[PDB]
């Protein structure tokens, strides 16, 4: 329960709306209870007076009163319902700002451990969940407790042994009922969310491998073994349904018990007066009417157990260290920017095979550097001269001055990067470009993606066009000439570019080493890369084995004589 | 679509008849219900006349207070019965249904289940059928509780007076009219809001999706101004549509307000005599006035439930429209023959003009001739898209042909699926473990074998080269999609069971294609002694040694287009010394 403290301290921002939603729903429901009991009270006192009363009797009064209270309980619930889902979405809002907020800072790294994609689908549930958090959990609890406080005080004035029997009745289950229900229900709350994952994984494992299981005679050993999860899966059903059962059973007997009181004891006499004519009526139909505020309740801290427990997940996830902090220098950018490396850490050692000669390599301002490593390599070039981590041994300067005294705001404008993983946001074309160079005009968007070759993308209103999810997909080859134009548009003096072929048809691949030459053409590219088709034009050439430069040199002097990349040019 | 509509509620009624006995015990426990209400309200409207108007004594009354507590007791006993008796429908109807998806879906085989992500069939066998639960044990049974407890209110109003059964039955025709009328200003918002609350719906995923890539940008803190900007947009969008989902709501809470208002005040003043009508010249009493006050609030209490479980309806023909598709889709299944091949020994394929087609229909390989004699290892080479591994399917019998693929001079749609199997192993481009641990792993083929052929077929695989390694050791759970065992370790164990039992045939699909440098030899020499066993069929990626094998098969969008011994084409200049050229190009 203290999980919640972050998440409740989010919604101070918001605490007049979401307090207005909570009177809502008390007006809302002390106005229905307020309707059949002035209205049961209306009927006994006009009966008890009859025709002989009809002037005495002032039944104008009564009669303004079930008008307005059934008023409230109609624009009540109408407005309880709009504060409540807008304070809601208000809260949302701050939930994933919030969220993203802190899991930006630990983007690379803190999310290394869990498959993004199957993380991030529970995150954003996470959020979907903290979110109910007010709705589903403190709007009926506090709701209901301040019903039952109202109506016990105000009946009070007409009994006190009847107003407390009826609250202490209503209270008892809103302290007791809710709380003994998710005990009961603890056991088998577990063993369900445990049948379910068990049966995921035994479906996904029959039917990928389907194709093993037939030709090895077994698809049919594992399908009933697949069934019986289904049958304890189904069986852990049906006892959470005999509990949702028995909880609507037992709630509905306790709103009888507290009937039979009511009729029980007000007809001995309600206060001093005894053989109260039009008081029983008062009271049998304020019991009958005020256990709607404890419908709710029983599945409100049902939901608690969820909100607690994505609460736990969501503040672990963004309490973490992030990797790297970033100095506020606030160091202006300078062209030509001249990367050299000291002792660093080409790849992160195979069970610490030794301590790996870190690479020293130097980088002029204009000199074009392809690292040309073996299949597997693994290069954090990208992840370490962009900050992914600090590395641990060596040092990385860019233009004659440590890596770590660059700002964030500095950092990402001197290095320009092209990922082998290209995002395609699900935004328009102006917006999945202008992700890198915000302040660039329309036209300058669209000379870069015909100047990359992205001409079939401007057609028919190209630049409002959805990409994305829900939009148009592009296939390989098509974001690699994307993720390149942003490069192109966020211009930065050293460009890193992981593989900027890998599975692209020897057809258009020529096009994007070429599109590099004219392109960056005075740049400080470093292409990290395992294909061969246009290292030529590459100055320095470098190849790789297991973190230790073999050679290094231009294509033709490193051809010339016999070496490595020899090999490498001519067979395996 | 509401054509379809039509069909998916007709579908979804159509699959109601498995627990049938179930919606049929539902509905009559809603009719009981609805008279232990009634029964209920009338106790409590003539005790509470006694002590009011003729003020008699509690102790007097003890006969109606032990039926009301009976009624009390019966009133949650078929509650508690009702709530028990709608998961039993429900559960059955799911059970069944989720039968017939993984029959169709195993008996599609592994040709169409790979059409498909692996957890994009575990939603519709998951999330799909227990999406359709609660329409079964919610809504359908509330349906027929929303038509008889109502209709049993005002048969049981109406015989004490006809103008309070009037207040409650006049409101029956006007809650669908104006919830009608605000509908359909509620169905222009939810229209021209569609498109863009779906692009909005996950725009929070896809910024978080991306968060590498806006890293590298620069642009985390300009992403904050828009989850800012489309919570507000997403916001203000979907309160103008729950602005008129609720009023539709609140035409019934309308109602439910100005019945109970007008009961109570044509009731109060028909007491004091400033009204006359509504009862049969007999006088009204208090008793009749009790009981349609009790029965106010329950009359549109089953309507009110209603609008909670009436999301259960779009939710599970939202289910319905992906279960009929799937379940009606023409896909046709190769012919499983009753011929039985006795040979156990290598078998002489051979085929002309196959065509090989999916279960969709489409054509995958085209005409293809080859002749492989017993016992000699070929393989195929070609690049991606050329159906090489599309050959090796509609050899293990998961796809269909038309032409003759006769394997030992019999016709192989002929020769019966589960017979064939037992002369055939393969090894397949990603290694599945269907098992859990990796000792039933290997022994998958051979449910109990002789623990000296099994150590002798483990051995041989070089799967003890880390069983030392691993933590539990050869007992170790192998966990589902998890890297207990790397690429590397699940690959030789993979053709560890491969090896295990004899085989007359022995396909490979790509075997050390993503494995490493390590295990690629120790996986590919395993196999490479074992293709000199019996005919083996492999499809390869590194063209680089292939000196041993008989042909080479190199084959480009469905046609064998050269063959011959790796010397004769390896300079002979044609696609596959191209081929081959690609593959240097690279490392
Ligand atoms: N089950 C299938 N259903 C539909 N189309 C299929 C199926 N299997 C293959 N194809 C199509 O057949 C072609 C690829 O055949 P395939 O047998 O995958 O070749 P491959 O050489 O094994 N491919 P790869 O493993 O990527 O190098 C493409 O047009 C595929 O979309
Ligand atoms: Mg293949």
């Amino acid at each position: 329960m203290r999980a919640l403290l972050p998440y409740l301290a989010l919604y101070k921002r918001h605490k007049w709306m979401l307090s207005l939603g909570i009177v809502l729903a008390i007006v809302t429901l002390l106005a229905s209870i307020g309707l059949l009991t002035l209205s049961g009270w209306f009927l006994s006192a006009s009966a008890v007076a009859g025709v002989a009363g009809l002037y005495s009797f002032n039944y104008m009064l009564p009669a303004a009163g079930v008008r307005g209270a059934a008023i409230t309980r109609t624009a009540g619930r109408y407005f309880e319902r709009l504060v409540s889902h807008d304070a809601t979405f208000r809260v949302l809002q701050h939930l994933r700002i919030y969220t993203f907020s802190k899991l930006l800072p630990l983007s690379p790294a803190g999310l290394a451990r869990y498959r993004q994609g199957e993380l991030l689908n529970r995150v954003v549930a996470d959020v979907d969940t903290l979110d109910h958090l007010y709705l589903r959990v403190i709007s009926p609890l506090v709701g209901a407790f301040v019903v039952i406080m109202v109506v016990t005080i105000g009946l009070s004035f007409l009994d006190f042994t009847l107003a407390f029997t009826l609250g202490g009745i209503m209270l008892l289950t809103l302290f007791l009922m809710p709380p003994l229900f998710y005990r009961a229900g603890k056991s088998t709350g577990q063993n369900l969310t445990h049948l379910r994952g068990q049966y995921r994984q035994q479906l996904t494992a029959w039917l990928q491998g389907q194709a093993e299981l037939t030709i090895f005679g077994a698809s049919d050993r594992y399908r009933t073994q697949l069934e019986n999860t289904e049958i304890q899966w189904l069986e852990a059903q049906r006892r959470q349904s005999e509990l949702t059962a028995l909880s609507q059973a037992i709630m509905l007997l306790i709103g009888a018990l507290a009937v039979i009181l009511m009729l029980w004891m007000a007809s001995g006499g309600v206060g001093g007066n005894a053989q109260p004519g039009a008081l029983i009526a008062l009271f049998v139909f304020c019991a009958l009417a005020a256990f709607e505020a404890l419908a709710p309740v029983t599945g409100a801290f049902q939901h608690l157990g969820q909100v607690i427990a994505s609460a736990v997940r969501i503040s672990d996830l963004t309490d973490q260290k992030p990797e790297v902090t970033f100095p506020d220098t606030q160091t202006r950018v300078a062209d030509r920017v001249s990367l050299t490396l000291r002792d660093v850490q080409f790849t992160y050692p195979e069970q610490s095979q030794q301590a790996l000669k870190g690479i020293s390599l130097q980088v002029n301002a204009g000199e074009h550097i392809a690292i040309l490593g073996r299949t597997g390599g693994k290069s954090t070039l990208l992840q370490q001269l962009t900050r992914a981590w600090d590395p641990q041994q060596g040092e990385i300067l860019l233009n004659d001055s440590p890596i770590a005294s660059l700002n964030e705001a500095a950092l990402r404008q001197t290095i320009s990067v092209v990922p082998q993983r290209v995002h395609l946001f699900s935004a328009t074309l102006r917006d999945n470009l202008l992700l890198a160079s915000p302040g660039s005009s329309d036209e300058a968007l669209s000379e870069i993606l015909r100047r990359v070759g992205l001409e079939k993308l401007l057609e028919d209103a190209g630049l409002n066009s959805w990409l994305g999810e829900g939009g148009r997909q592009l296939s390989g080859g098509e974001l690699r000439r994307l993720a390149i134009a942003r490069a192109l548009l966020h211009d930065a003096p050293l460009v890193l570019l992981d593989e900027p072929t890998e599975g692209l048809d020897a057809t258009t691949e020529s096009q994007i080493l070429e599109l590099l030459a004219e392109m960056m053409r005075e740049k400080t590219v470093l292409m990290v890369t395992h294909r061969l088709r246009g290292l030529s034009r590459f100055q320095q050439i470098i190849v790789m084995d297991n973190g230790q430069i073999i050679e290094q040199g231009t294509h033709a002097e490193l051809l010339a004589r016999q070496g490595r990349y020899y090999q490498f040019k001519q067979g395996l | 679509n509401k054509s379809r509509q039509k069909e998916l509620t007709r579908w979804l009624k159509q699959q109601s008849v498995i627990s049938q006995r179930w919606l049929n015990i539902s509905r009559l426990l809603g009719f009981v219900s609805g008279i232990l209400i009634i029964a209920q309200a009338w106790f409590m409207a003539r005790i509470l006349q006694h002590m009011i108007m003729e003020n008699i004594p509690r102790e007097a009354l003890l006969l109606p207070f032990t039926l009301l507590v009976l009624t009390f007791v019966l009133r949650a006993w078929v509650v508690w019965l009702r709530e028990r008796v709608g998961y039993h429908a429900g559960q059955h109807i799911r059970f069944a249904i989720r039968r017939q998806v993984l029959d169709r879906l195993q008996q599609a085989g592994p040709a169409w289940i790979q059409g498909k992500p692996a957890g994009s069939w575990a939603t519709l066998v998951l999330e799909q059928i227990d999406d359709m639960h609660d329409y079964y044990a919610r809504y359908l049974p509330q349906m027929a509780l929303a038509v008889s407890v109502p209709l049993l209110i005002v048969v049981a109003i109406f015989p004490s007076n006809w103008a309070a059964a009037l207040i409650l039955l006049g409101t029956a025709p006007l809650i669908p009219l104006f919830m009608a009328l605000v509908g359909m200003g509620a169905a222009d918002a939810n229209r021209r809001n569609f498109l863009a609350l779906a692009r909005l719906s996950g725009h929070f995923l896809d910024r978080l999706r991306g968060m590498e890539t806006l890293r590298i940008f620069g642009r985390g803190e300009a992403e904050i101004e828009s989850i800012r900007s489309a919570s507000e947009d997403f916001r203000q969008r979907t309160m103008e549509v729950l602005r008129l989902a609720f009023l539709s709501s609140g035409i019934l809470e309308f109602f439910t307000s100005l019945s109970i208002a007008l009961v109570a005040v044509y009731f109060g003043f028909s007491y004091l005599g400033e009204l006359d009508f509504g009862h049969y010249d007999t006088g009204v009493t208090l008793a009749a006035g009790f009981l349609a006050l009790i029965l106010a609030p329950e009359f549109f209490q089953p309507l009110r439930d209603l609008g909670t479980f009436y999301h259960a309806k779009a939710q599970a023909v939202g289910a319905a429209d992906s279960l009929k598709t799937f379940m009606e889709t023409p896909l046709a299944h190769p012919q499983r023959g009753e011929a039985e091949l006795a040979s156990t020994d290598p078998v002489t394929i051979e085929a002309e003009e196959l065509f090989i087609t999916s279960p969709e229909g489409k054509t995958l390989a085209g005409p293809l001739n080859f002749t492989l004699p017993a016992g000699q290892r070929a393989v195929l080479v070609g690049r991606s898209g050329s159906g090489k591994s599309s050959l090796l399917n509609a050899l293990s019998g998961f796809l269909s042909y038309q032409g003759s693929l006769r394997i030992n001079g019999i016709e192989l749609r002929d020769l019966s699926p589960e017979s064939w199997r037992k002369h055939l192993s393969w090894v397949g481009q990603n290694p599945q473990l269907p098992a859990a641990t990796l000792r039933d792993n290997v022994l998958l083929a051979r449910p109990d074998a002789s623990e000296q052929e099994l150590q002798a077929a483990l051995d041989n695989a070089w799967v003890s080269e880390f069983l030392p390694l691993l933590p539990q050791g050869v007992d170790t759970p192998v966990g589902d999609q998890a890297a207990r065992l790397s690429v590397g370790q699940a690959q030789r164990v993979a053709v560890a069971r491969a090896l295990l039992n004899p085989c007359s045939l022995l396909l490979l699909d790509e075997p050390a294609a993503s494995l490493d440098a390590h295990s690629e030899q120790r996986v590919m020499e395993a196999l490479n002694a074992a293709s000199l066993r019996q005919t083996t069929l492999m499809v390869t990626h590194q063209l680089e040694d292939l000196a041993d094998w008989d042909v080479i098969w190199v084959m480009q969008d469905g046609r064998i287009i050269e063959q011959g011994r790796y010397a004769e084409l390896s300079v002979a200049g044609g696609p596959f010394a191209t081929l081959l050229a690609h593959r240097q190009e690279e490392i």
